[PDB]
């Protein structure tokens, strides 16, 4: 009996995850991200305990790509210890069989300003046709691309972006040529 | 505006909420 | 206590079938199913094992019809054991008070072409009037209708297909008189 | 284009994954 | 004129005399 | 002894169904077939005990095709228990790798008229172009192809086609576009 | 507008009424 207990907790804290993606999940191309306690993920980014974090699941529709972005809250490569890397991220979708390749979909990694000006940082890209980012996925995730010098760490924390230890990540991917 | 790759470690943990 | 694990364990296994519904739901009027290991389950088709397959619901809109595919791999009445069948099902959906009836929308049933000619079969016909099929229902599910003839079973072992033992099934639901 | 009924037997499985 | 597939069940026997 | 006796046996019995189709093969791409004892093969085919009779192998040509003919006495398919079901066979030729794939001869079908009227019944058409039937062969014949409701089993029973209980099956192949 | 022959196995019983 406290085997199948043991079991079963594991699976009710799976389902717990499960139903965060699902309520969180998108299917309108564009993905909004909040990060909430951003002051100790920062230090733990720091300290080396978590580099990187993963945002849930978003899709350009019903059965489209499946994608999400990831992020450096120290920094990653060049940009690190110095600026905040934000990375997209292509996933094995279900129908990818029946989407066009290599991704071309134009893709927009914006940083949300929460004040009242309002002055979104963000920096738009062109997938690379010939990179392994934006190939067909073969495992569960392609190799994460971005800007590893996307916003610079005092930038970032000259006010404006960070409310109640908050901040907002938006990625726009263009869905204008797919059907 | 070109793309640069990732320097995958690890310690990747998923968050939302 | 064990009967109450028993009892956990039939809750736990029936909500991971309602996890799956969610997150391959639908609604925007058009429906992909991906049945992944075709092989085998043709072979249980032919050993009458499972006879016929039930997609995922599919709707209209957020508050439209509730409706599914069903599918037969070894075929059905006239096209038993030489051709594909394919069935569009109306389902009782929650709000079917307040939609109009008997079902009218334009259906078009589609196979998916996954090869690089992407010459999908497909076949469309409008609902009949006077039919079981498309009255309100009454029931779980309404009587099948669809196509038993609609593919050839050789025409379909032909390549282009049937990729990694995976088949791609498009229904297409006209919305655009429907408010 | 007329549409057919189906053939209600049994041995229904639903499949999605 | 569209071809139509067999239904190969068994039983066959060759028949030429 | 007995051993080998037993082998001759089953050599000699092998050797004279080979002498028959030897005996009654062409090569003009036109094949003639005689089923004698109609009346106790049809009975056979309602009981279940054969289902389908297959002809002797016909060619085009001393290096063509390797073809022949499944007929099934009391229907196939949609005309089980009603009509009668003629269907057409692609084997595995010797000369195969040096023909052009896949088979696009034109095929008919006819049914000799044994009275004085000479009314064949015949039914003419062209393979399918993306059809298993048609394919290079793999194994020792292909999947059968045809007419299920070629001809009625009333009407074929009304005379003229049933003499000394035996029917002749004609079938035409076009080599008009072959080497 | 083709006659179909029937398919004649057994259990028939004259209805009428």
């Amino acid at each position: 009996h406290d085997q199948m207990l043991s079991v079963h907790d594991i699976r009710l804290a799976d389902m717990d995850l499960r139903f965060q993606v699902l309520e969180t999940a998108s299917y309108n191309g564009v993905l909004i991200w909040k990060i909430r306690d951003y002051k100790r993920r920062k230090q733990e980014a720091v300290m080396g305990k978590t580099l990187s974090l993963y945002s849930q699941p978003f899709y350009t529709g019903y059965f489209g790509y499946k994608m999400c972005a990831r992020v450096y809250l120290n920094g990653d490569g060049m940009g690190k210890g110095t600026h905040l890397s934000l990375f997209f991220v292509i996933m094995r979708g279900e129908y990818d069989a029946l989407l066009p390749w290599p991704f071309k979909q134009k893709v927009t990694l914006m940083l949300m300003d929460q004040g009242s000006s309002r002055r979104h940082l963000g920096d738009a890209f062109k997938p690379d046709p010939n990179s392994s980012s934006f190939k067909k996925p073969t495992g569960e995730m392609n190799i994460a691309s971005g800007c590893p010098v996307f916003v610079a760490q005092t930038v970032l924390e000259n006010g404006t972006y960070i409310k109640d230890d908050t901040i907002f990540i938006k990625v726009i991917v263009d869905t204008s040529d797919l059907p | 505006s070109v793309p640069v790759p990732a320097t995958e470690l690890g310690s990747t943990e998923l968050v939302t909420t």
